[PDB]
């Protein structure tokens, strides 16, 4: 009776029209290399909201 | 982007994802048959047999 | 000026419907389907 | 000089911002590959509020995206303009909150929250002078809730002097397509009300009807809905990139939109859209720009202002104009529609005026409004908040994971003070 | 990247096993052999160098006879010659000889490779139990596997899918005594158990599949259809993904409270798929069709809690939003009060593949409901009528009680159940 699970070979007939499988290879890539970390030190210059460093003279 | 963006095109890609099924379902029928005629030789088998 | 100005953008828009309903045919007329979006055995 | 960091959340965050920045790179003209096609010079002008310099003449997309389950950054790599972000902005966990505003707050969402506090100090210092942060997320789910209304509270305590704009899309009745999704939403909005500056309501439900009756189609994918609410998100900022007669900053609608500082919900619009069938039959002028501005179809959100009083509203418009027919206009619907304004506020209207219309466009607006009538949404979640707490139901997910009782019952108690302070006003 | 790990146990496990793994063979593009004639099969199939796709199945059983077939079937190649398992002397339709006595040898030889299939995987959604409750081995060695992978994992996701015994006809005689000594432990360390009955599977064959007398083969195509379903958003792209960790949580509202109905729809036949006109609302109702369900039990003499649909193939949102709006109009279909939302739905794009030999058509739209439902009180208070009056006399244990498991253990079974009766109806009960 269980022979009937598999006695016939595929045919081209019985698959669906489309066929949209899922696509890991950037996201494994991304997961098994680390999310950034910071071990730098800190270098942001200066600046002040209104200007930057005006021509203030005279 | 423009295949994206289209409807008209969406409502072709419905209708003709249809016409594809009705022609599978059809040769499906023809292999039921098939299969059934497969059985009524196999009941003439074992008749034979009986006699 | 401003009237013929007007006239030309109305023109303009209207081409621009002929265009785009021109495309959505071309693209309706060929259709190019991915070998990773069809089945390994279709 | 001013920049804004855009900040990107959940699998609602990401198909929307997906589709948000794409209209971004038609508007100021750049290719799926990054480099400038323009046929304009003021395009390059305001490009570093949205996008940092790269080498070869390249922009690149000032955007961090935070997700928990890995399958929802895969489209939007292989999608439309995926190939322009910067890969180390993608974060992502190695399991699913499930849908649990808790998992995505207390337990799983402690772990990546100390990755991604690291590229948003790698973005925001590299500004001169840093406007504000724009997060886009949806209440219904933790992995874009639970993420996002933690997110906001660290940030806040780090950059108190900035501005914060968020585009809540809130829990709708019809659409609810989550059982524990009244439990989400209640405990995001207690913590977002505290620590935000700047709110918006997108309902689907808003969105579903004007996809349908206005314009006037048969199949809106999730694609067409993200066109429509990024054409509102854009045409906010237009004043930041382009330059116009009355430019109106995040900042200066901010300043005129709370009168309280959890006063801070609005109701946004779009007003040229028209179906194809009846773009031809309609001259696009602009009192009839504003008549379909204020009309109930067209709010992005699921209220009714006939039942509210409108508490402050503004209008920024797109394209070459005169502000004489914009001042009648609206000083006409503001004498006409006397009984649905608040009489403590004369000239209850904020005008701004863009030079620059949108892409096959001459005129354009955004509307954005504070009303009363946003406690109705409050109180419909309110109301099956209750339902489902009081008897005991759905909560071994989350007790069970660090919470005790009370903190369902403060979040009660502060969505009730809530809904009690709008209530003064009607 | 994520998996998960099916495990058949039983002679229904395996031959539930067979429909199961041909189906995502021929839906995964795997021949027979074992290859190709994308990375979607990394959720069931391994990957070998040579390109070979293992499938990451435990065949459990202790009778090799039904074991044989696979290792000389059309399958021989496909499956890893060391997974498939087996005993010996059988379990004879025992609880106690299942879970004591022979259930104890092979107990450490599984879960050795259970750990050789868990350390490939750096991501584990969950674990598929496969089993029955009427076989001594479906009963007894399934009490104690729950109990060690509870102690040996802490909470990973466990699935269950139990061939429920009918109610009205019956294979065996102690099916009642297996059936409750499951039902006493398999409560605390279970995350979900669909419950199965293969009297309402043969009858919605007869009426809705033209078909008058169907085998185990072609029955358990339609259980492969439905956990290809509960799958189908693991492995391929969708506008709503639902995972396992999402539906669980979205079902059970209690930890007592695990035992969710499946229905299905459509189910059709080939001539009539070109006379039915199938949408989105067509396919809906019939799944709320108190005929077309799949547990016999009515549910207008209960009330819904909570509700998950699965809809796959050409859907869209507009119309799944505006059928659920019309059967909540509805006022047959009855919601509990503390439950005004009780819906959650899913989206997939790949439309349902079919199986040479089957009974299905090619459909371009189907759905799949998991509902949880305060009806199925009548059968479990069916058997509870059914185990008392056979235990009024004390009759059928000494084929268990000199095996090693005491008297007592019937009478902890029995207050524990009727534990779970009335806190089942206290639940039920309105505010
Ligand atoms: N639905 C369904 N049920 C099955 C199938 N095969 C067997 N069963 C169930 O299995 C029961 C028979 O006992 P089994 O489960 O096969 O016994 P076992 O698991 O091999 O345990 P032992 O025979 O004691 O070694 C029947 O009552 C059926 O309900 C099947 O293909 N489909
Ligand atoms: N407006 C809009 N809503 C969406 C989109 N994608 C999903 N949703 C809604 O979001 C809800 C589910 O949110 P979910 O994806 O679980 O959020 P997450 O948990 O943070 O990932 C559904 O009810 C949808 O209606 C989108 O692209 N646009
Ligand atoms: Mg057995």
């Amino acid at each position: 009776n269980s022979s009937h699970y598999g006695e016939f070979l595929p045919i081209p007939q019985f698959f669906p029209c489309n066929y949209t499988p899922k696509e890991q290879v950037f996201s494994s890539h991304i997961r098994a290399t680390g999310f950034y970390q910071n071990n730098t030190l800190n270098t942001a210059p200066d600046r002040t909201r209104t200007l930057d460093f005006p021509n203030i003279q005279h | 982007q423009f295949r994206e963006r289209c409807e008209e095109l969406r409502v072709e890609l419905l209708s003709i994802h249809q016409k594809k099924v009705c022609e599978e379902r059809k040769a499906q029928i023809a292999f039921n048959e098939e299969l059934s005629r497969q059985k009524l030789v196999e009941e003439q088998m074992f008749s034979k047999l009986w006699e | 000026a401003e009237k013929e100005e007007k006239r030309r953008e109305f023109e303009a828009g209207v081409a621009a419907n002929k265009m785009c309903l021109d495309k959505v045919q071309e693209v309706l007329s060929t259709h190019q389907v991915l070998p990773q979006n069809i089945h390994p055995m279709r | 000089m001013r920049e804004i960091v855009h900040l990107q959340a959940g699998q609602c965050g990401n198909q929307i911002g997906a589709k948000f920045w794409e209209v971004i790179s038609d508007e100021h003209g750049i290719d799926p590959t990054g480099t400038y096609h323009g046929d304009s010079d003021l395009q390059l002008e305001r490009i570093n509020v949205y996008y940092n310099e790269a080498t070869g003449g390249k922009y690149v997309p000032r955007a961090v995206l935070v997700d928990l389950e890995p399958g929802t950054m895969d489209s939007v790599r292989s999608g439309p303009f995926g190939q322009i972000f910067r890969p180390d902005n993608f974060v992502f966990g190695q399991s699913g909150a499930g849908n649990n505003w808790a998992k995505g707050h207390y337990t799983e969402g402690a772990e990546l929250v100390d990755s991604v506090l690291d590229v948003v100090r790698k973005e925001a210092e590299s500004c001169d002078c840093l406007q504000g942060f724009q997060l886009t997320h949806s209440l219904g789910g933790g992995t874009g809730s639970g993420m996002g209304t933690l997110l906001i509270s660290k940030i806040r305590e780090e950059y108190p002097d900035r501005i914060m704009n968020t585009f809540s899309v809130v829990p709708s009745p019809k659409v609810s397509d989550t059982v524990v999704e009244p439990y989400n939403a209640t405990l995001s909005v207690h913590q977002l009300v505290e620590n935000t500056d700047e709110t918006y309501c997108i309902d689907n439900e808003a969105l579903y009807d004007i996809c349908f009756r206005t314009l006037k189609l048969t199949t809106p994918t999730y694609g067409d809905l993200n066109h429509l609410v990024s054409a509102t998100m854009s045409g906010v900022t237009t004043c930041l990139r382009f330059p116009g007669q009355l430019n109106a900053d995040l900042r200066k609608l901010a300043v005129n939109m709370v009168p309280f500082p959890r006063l801070h919900f609005f109701m946004p619009g779009f007003a040229p859209l028209t179906s194809r069938g009846s773009q031809q039959y309609r001259a696009l002028t602009v009192p009839e720009l504003t008549q379909q501005m204020f009309d109930a179809k067209n709010m992005m959100a699921a209220c009714d202002p006939r039942h509210g009083r409108y508490l402050t509203v503004a209008a920024v418009f797109r394209g070459r104009m005169s502000m004489k027919e914009v001042d009648e206009q609206m000083l006409n619907v503001q004498n006409k529609n006397s009984s649905y304004f608040v009489e403590w506020i004369p000239n209850n209207v904020k005008t701004a005026v863009c030079d620059i219309p949108p892409r096959g466009l001459k005129m354009s607006a955004t509307f954005i409004g504070n009303s009363t009538a946003i406690q109705e949404l409050f109180k419909r979640i309110s109301e099956q908040f209750t339902a489902m707490f009081r008897r005991k139901a759905f909560l071994h997910w989350y007790t069970g994971e660090g919470m005790d009782e009370m903190e369902f019952t403060e979040a009660e108690s502060n969505m009730n003070d809530l809904v009690s302070e709008y209530q003064q006003y009607q | 990247m994520r998996e998960c790990i099916s495990i058949h146990v039983g002679q229904a496990g395996v031959q539930i096993g067979n429909a199961c793994w041909e189906l995502y063979c021929l839906e995964h593009g795997i021949q027979p052999d074992g290859q190709m004639p994308d990375d979607s099969f990394n959720t069931f199939f391994s990957e070998t160098g040579a390109g070979k796709h293992v499938p990451r199945a435990v065949f459990v059983d202790l009778e090799p006879t039904v074991i044989d077939e696979v290792r000389t079937g059309t399958y021989r190649q496909l499956f890893h010659p060391e997974q498939l398992i087996t005993g010996k002397e059988d379990a004879a339709n025992n609880y106690a000889r299942g879970h004591y006595t022979i259930g104890k040898e092979i107990i450490d030889l599984v879960l050795d490779r259970i750990r050789k299939l868990a350390d490939q995987c750096t991501g584990l959604q969950g674990f598929l139990v496969f089993h029955s409750f009427g076989g001594g081995t479906g009963s007894g060695f399934t009490s104690l596997l729950m109990e060690r992978l509870s102690v040996d994992y802490g909470k990973k996701s466990k699935l269950e899918f139990s061939i429920y015994p009918a109610p009205q006809v019956s294979t065996a005689v102690v099916e009642p005594y297996n059936s409750i000594l499951t039902t006493h432990t398999t409560l605390e360390h279970s995350d979900c158990a669909f419950m199965v009955d293969n009297e309402a599977i043969y009858d919605i064959c007869r009426r809705n599949l033209d078909i008058e007398r169907p085998t185990y083969t072609n029955l358990n195509r339609l259980i492969g259809q439905i956990v290809s379903s509960i799958t189908a958003s693991l492995r391929f792209d969708g506008a709503l993904n639902v995972d396992l960790t999402e539906f669980q949580t979205n079902l059970v509202p209690y930890p007592r409270i695990h035992f969710p109905l499946a229905t299905y729809a459509p189910v059709i036949s080939a001539e009539k798929a070109y006379h039915e006109q199938l949408s989105v609302a067509e396919i809906t109702n019939a799944c709320f069709e108190p005929a077309n369900q799949m547990v016999k039990c009515d549910p207008r003499h209960g009330k819904y809690m909570a509700c998950c649909l699965l809809y796959r193939g050409d859907v869209v949102p507009k119309d799944v939003n505006a059928a659920i709006a019309t059967i909540k109009t509805k006022r047959t279909i009855q919601f509990v009060d503390w439950c005004p939302t009780g819906f959650k739905v899913g989206i997939n794009y790949q439309p349902p593949t079919v199986v040479p030999g089957g009974d299905l058509a090619k459909v371009q739209r189907a759905v799949c409901m998991l509902s949880n439902t305060t009806a199925i009180a009548e059968a479990w208070a069916r058997l509870d009528h059914k185990f008392d009056l056979m235990y009024a006399k004390r009759a059928f244990v000494h084929w268990y009680v000199g095996e090693g498991m005491e008297e007592g253990e019937f009478s902890e079974a029995r207050e524990d159940m009727a534990a779970l009766e009335k806190d089942y109806e206290e639940v039920g009960v309105d505010s």
